[PDB]
């Protein structure tokens, strides 16, 4: 499938933070979305989420519009968002995390979740806790039960919000590994970090945008060689 | 200039609460007069002067409550956003606190001094008669030397409260960031509670020949005025 | 978030409701 | 399951505020000495009936008020759930609630406070079946049955009033905050139950409905806080 | 001068979250102190600042012992302290939440605070924002402001607490220019944040807290080259 924004716009209050503002994610692809703090690439990414509503943008996904749709009714389509605090359900078990959202999709017999769930739990060698909450689980398991816990909504387009976000750079690594893993099985992920080292090592195109909208959509190698990021952004020495 | 500033700060907010509670204060005032006027005297010509008039009274509380509260707010404020910190951290005491409260603390005891003599019983020589020996009150400051439950003690406790309370919010508005901004107010909005529970049923029960009202009222004024000094004084050696 | 000041907010919060139910 | 994980976070903390807002007003009513006299023990589900619509506003702003600020509000939204079926899920225990109520409004607070007041011998508050055909020779005692009968019919409402402004405009305020809009807004229901009480009979004309505008003026700031402003 | 912390410890509900970190910086001399998130160096930052209480050790700087002081203390004597987030204060102007600080100085002559604050704005860059007050102030300008007012209080070891904390890369060429600029004023600067790669660009030499106790020092090149650092931390840094 392929996500698309088409001439996303927003405004608060006489400044329009976003103008045409339009990005395309297909499958197997990471791609990035960066800038400036402050120029609008935190309020682009929650329009294709769902959380600020657009206003004048066209979200799409292959063949329906889901401009209009709320957050709830856009994770079904097969967006999925992954929030950048902890977000686990703590007093709840780490298997019934995922049979938590297991059991909304309707597509699935009672019994054919509770196997999709065992398999789910081993692909990311998370069955060796199996009643551990969540209010004291790790730092390392704040990040690979919510990976585990987003597939099991089966998305197509899931969304991270500051991935890397204050860990050390030993634990870089890991949350390098399960984001190449994720589009081995073929998923586009479109990521907004602000660590601009590692989600311009682990993506293969990005979307600078300052102030108002787009300035390049190349290649990682291909805005360390722009002028215009250069100014507004990176500076003269990045190598 | 940093004492201007904490004075100007906090009576902006000072101000604001004394217009909050006194909406606060007249609907306590109409809930109750309502049920004196519906089963008992007539709603019709009385019932927006009636109101009017207990003003004086009802002043009496929401003047020595207004500084307490107002200064939980203010320095409750610069604590979180960083500014009492780097107050310290450039170099200068906690006696800017206190210089900057007892400076503000007499601007309002000179209006709970003008409101407790000669504009209070000014508004009980002037409602007792509308609806035409042991009052207590509608005489003077002067006139209240008689004997058999003379209570001025209670009139002038209405004034230093002015100023051991601002004494005690200058080492109570302390925001821990764990507990939160609420929680933190907690041992503050207690104690300022605890002391008109004791001095309004030291009043009354000293009223009636029970226990005299200056042995047992000040030595309640006196325990919290201690407390306000080993509060503030507890940065030293161990005692 | 203590404890010293957790058994003040204890103590000093049921001399409040003692002294409510002396003047009732 | 965590259609049972939302009422079962609700539940413990309604029950939470109840045993508190019960304890301190227990110790309050240990005034009746100013020794061994248990009439507040006896009186403790008179205490229930009284706090229950109260703990039902503060246990849940209390409750889905965790959920929003450990961030488990927009991330199961975000992963299926409409806006609609988590309403759902704190009704479907509120009927536990509800039926709790009115069960002990009507088989132990009356044969438990008339048996206090008796033990103590050194507006008629008998039941709602017992005032249930009791007056007939316009007046004040057909009022206290219909600010009884609903009286659980407005534990629904504060419960559905508590997810109203967590959805509207406290999701990303500190938890003391919600504490502080629990207790002001417990303010507001003490005074329209006894300002709208004796003043539509005796300035007004409301036979039936003078007790449901405790309850229907805290409804229409529900439907006006998720729907106008959404 | 030569502010030398010995021996600090603290146990935080038995809790021993640092043991035996003893660390120096001199007069003109970038230090760092990094490391994971494991307690270690943000509760030894907070107490060569003074508002953590130490459980067992001695601060010094250079003759006398400050241990026992509070920050207001330290502050006189030495030790200036910038925190992490937003700490202007708010509705003062720039020119008065400059002169604020200037004031409380009693070495100087009521005419000598006037030529002070106005040397400060034109050494910082500040002198065309005298009359605009912050929170029209942006998050480049603000820090400029902060750096202006400390330096106001005439401090020995203006000591940074996160000075990096989420800014473009732009923004670290000139948060590292006027670390530099304290540097050829003869200040010891002591920082400490998450960002590894623009600290050992800019310090001299760097102590790593890791579970507690120290666990390496030295200059930039040999941290990168040292191993028991490189399983913990930094495993192919560059
Ligand atoms: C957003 C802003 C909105 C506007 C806000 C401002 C305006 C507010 C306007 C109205 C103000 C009050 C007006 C008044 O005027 O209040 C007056 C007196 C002035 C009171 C001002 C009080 C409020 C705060 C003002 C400032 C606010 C910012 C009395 C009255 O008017 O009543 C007087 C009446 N007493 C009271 O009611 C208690 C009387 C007690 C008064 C104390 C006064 C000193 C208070 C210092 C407070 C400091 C606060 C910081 O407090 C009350 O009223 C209080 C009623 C409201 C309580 C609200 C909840 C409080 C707790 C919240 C949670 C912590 C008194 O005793 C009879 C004696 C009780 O033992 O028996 C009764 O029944 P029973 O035993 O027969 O069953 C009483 C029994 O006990 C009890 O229920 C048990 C306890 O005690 C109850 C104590 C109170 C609750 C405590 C809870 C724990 C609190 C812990 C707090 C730390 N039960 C009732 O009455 C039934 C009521 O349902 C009780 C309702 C209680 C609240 C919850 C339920 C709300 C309704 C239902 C919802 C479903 O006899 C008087 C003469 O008649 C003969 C009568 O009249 P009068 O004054 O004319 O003489
Ligand atoms: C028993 C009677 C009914 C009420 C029971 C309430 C039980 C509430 C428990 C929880 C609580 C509420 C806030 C309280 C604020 C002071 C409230 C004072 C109310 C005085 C009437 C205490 C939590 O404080 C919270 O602060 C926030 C950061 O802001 C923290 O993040 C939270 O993690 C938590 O720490
Ligand atoms: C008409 C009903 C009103 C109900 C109460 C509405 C909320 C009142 C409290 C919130 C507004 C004041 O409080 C502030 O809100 C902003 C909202 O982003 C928070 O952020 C701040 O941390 C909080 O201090
Ligand atoms: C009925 C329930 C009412 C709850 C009211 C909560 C009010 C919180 C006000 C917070 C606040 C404070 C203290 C405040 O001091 C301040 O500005 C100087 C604000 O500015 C926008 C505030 O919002
Ligand atoms: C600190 C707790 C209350 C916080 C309110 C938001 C605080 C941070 C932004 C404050 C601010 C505003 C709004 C502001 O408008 C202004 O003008 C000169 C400031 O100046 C320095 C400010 O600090």
């Amino acid at each position: 499938a392929t996500l698309t924004a088409k001439n996303l716009a927003k405004a608060y209050k006489g400044r329009r933070v976003v103008e045409d503002v339009s990005l395309t994610v297909n499958s197997g692809e990471i791609v990035g979305l960066l800038g400036p703090n402050g120029a609008g690439k935190t309020t682009t990414f929650y329009m294709v989420v769902g959380i600020v509503p657009r206003d004048a943008g066209n979200i799409i996904i292959d063949d329906d519009d889901i401009s209009l749709l709320p957050l709830h009714a856009r994770a079904r389509r097969g967006i999925g968002y992954l929030p950048q605090e902890a977000s686990i359900f703590r007093r709840l078990s780490v298997y019934d995390n995922l049979m938590a959202v297991l059991q909304i999709r309707d597509d699935l017999s009672a019994e054919q979740r509770e196997d999709r769930a065992n398999e789910l739990m081993e692909e990311f060698h998370i069955e060796h806790l199996r009643d551990s909450m969540g209010q004291s689980l790790s730092g390392g398991e704040r990040r690979r039960v919510e990976i585990a816990r987003a597939l099991a909504a089966n998305p197509k387009f899931i969304l991270l919000d500051e991935p890397f976000a204050g860990v050390d750079p030993i634990s870089v690594i890991d949350i390098k590994r399960i984001i190449e893993h994720l589009r081995d099985s073929g998923l586009g992920v479109l990521i907004t970090d602000h660590n601009v080292r590692e989600t311009l090592a682990v993506c293969e195109r990005a979307y600078i945008v300052s102030q108002g909208h787009l300035i390049a959509h190349g290649t990682p190698t291909e805005i360390l060689q722009d002028e215009h990021v250069k100014r507004v952004y990176l500076g003269e020495d990045f190598r | 200039i940093i004492i201007r500033y904490l004075v100007r700060e906090t009576l902006k907010s000072q101000l604001a609460i004394l217009f909050i509670l006194l909406l606060i204060f007249f609907c306590q005032k109409l809930v109750r007069i309502l049920g004196a006027a519906v089963d008992g005297d007539i709603p019709a010509n009385l019932v927006l002067s009636l109101l009017g008039l207990g003003v004086p009274e009802m002043a009496q509380l929401i003047l020595p409550l207004s500084l307490f509260l107002g200064l939980l707010m203010t320095l409750g404020k610069l604590y979180t956003e960083s500014e009492i910190t780097v107050m310290h951290a450039c170099g200068l005491s906690k006696a800017v606190l206190v210089k900057a409260a007892m400076i503000l603390a007499v601007f309002t005891a000179i209006v709970a001094a003008v409101n407790v003599m000669w504009a209070g019983p000014w508004s009980s020589r002037h409602q007792d008669e509308v609806l035409a020996d042991q009052m207590d009150m509608r005489t003077l400051w002067n006139t209240d030397t008689d004997r058999a439950r003379a209570e001025l003690n209670w009139r002038i406790t209405l004034v230093v409260t002015v100023f051991m309370m601002a004494l005690m919010v200058v080492p109570l508005s302390v925001v821990n960031p764990r507990q939160g901004r609420v929680l933190s107010m907690l041992p503050a909005m207690l104690l300022y509670l605890l002391f008109f529970l004791i001095q309004t049923s030291l009043k009354s029960n000293g009223g009636k020949g029970k226990l005299d009202p200056t042995l047992w009222m000040w030595t309640v004024n006196l325990i919290y005025l201690a407390l306000a000094i080993v509060l503030n004084l507890w940065d030293t050696v161990p005692v | 978030m203590s404890k010293a000041r957790r058994w003040v907010i204890i103590v000093l919060s049921l001399a409040v409701l003692v002294m409510i139910g002396i003047n009732m | 399951v965590l259609d049972r994980y939302i009422g079962k976070t609700i539940f413990t903390t309604i029950m939470m505020t109840l045993f508190m807002l019960v304890s301190l007003s227990g110790i309050i009513k240990f005034v009746d000495q100013l020794g061994a006299g248990m009439y507040t023990l006896l009186s403790v589900p008179k205490d229930v009936q009284i706090f229950f619509p109260m703990a039902a506003l503060l246990g849940a702003l209390l409750g889905l008020g965790m959920l929003a600020q450990r961030s488990e509000l927009v991330v199961m939204q975000a992963s299926g759930f409409t806006r609609m079926q988590v309403a759902l899920s704190v009704m479907k225990t509120a009927i536990p609630l509800v039926l709790l109520t009115m069960a002990i409004g009507e088989w132990v607070a009356p044969q438990g406070e008339q048996m206090a007041r008796n033990y103590r011998a050194q507006p008629d508050a008998l039941s709602i079946s017992g005032l249930h055909n009791y007056v007939k020779y316009a007046g004040r005692y057909q009022l206290n049955m219909w600010s009884k009968i609903f009286q659980p019919l407005s534990v629904a409402v504060m419960m559905l009033m508590a997810l109203s402004f967590i959805f509207g405009p406290l999701r990303s305020v500190p938890m003391g905050v919600r504490v502080v809009t629990g207790i002001s807004f417990g303010f507001v229901f003490y005074v329209l139950d006894q300002i709208f009480g004796p003043l539509t009979l005796v300035y007004g004309i409301p036979p039936i409905i003078g007790a449901l505008l405790p309850s229907a003026s805290f409804f229409l700031i529900s439907l006006w806080l998720l729907m106008r402003k959404s």
